[PDB]
């Protein structure tokens, strides 16, 4: 059990790591080099 | 109060109970499932 939850907390933020589809994971840099009108597609699409 | 029922014969009875114990060990393979033998449907489930 204990490794259970450890595994699941990891693959929780590995799961950061992921783009879900986006150019790419960091939210920052996307955020950055992006219009508002497709940064928010952009940001919606990781946050889904 | 003063009054009890007490049994002079017996009937010796047999009950059915039926339990299940287990259920089919079904696998699916995630990349055959849903992107079915192409690699650009897997490049895009990388992403995921
Ligand atoms: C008890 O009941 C059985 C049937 O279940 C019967 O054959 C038997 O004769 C009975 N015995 C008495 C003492 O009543």
């Amino acid at each position: 059990v204990v490794n259970q939850n450890a595994q699941a907390l990891n693959t929780l933020v590995k799961q950061l790591s992921s783009n879900f589809g986006a150019i790419s994971s960091v939210l920052n840099d996307i955020l950055s080099r992006l219009d508002p009108p497709e940064a928010e597609v952009q940001i919606d699409r990781l946050i889904t | 109060n003063n009054s009890i029922a007490i049994p002079t014969n017996f009937t010796i009875s047999v009950t059915t109970e039926i339990l299940p114990v287990s259920m089919t060990k079904t696998s699916v393979d995630c990349t055959m499932y849903i992107c079915g033998d192409s690699t650009e449907c897997s490049n895009l489930l990388l992403q995921y």
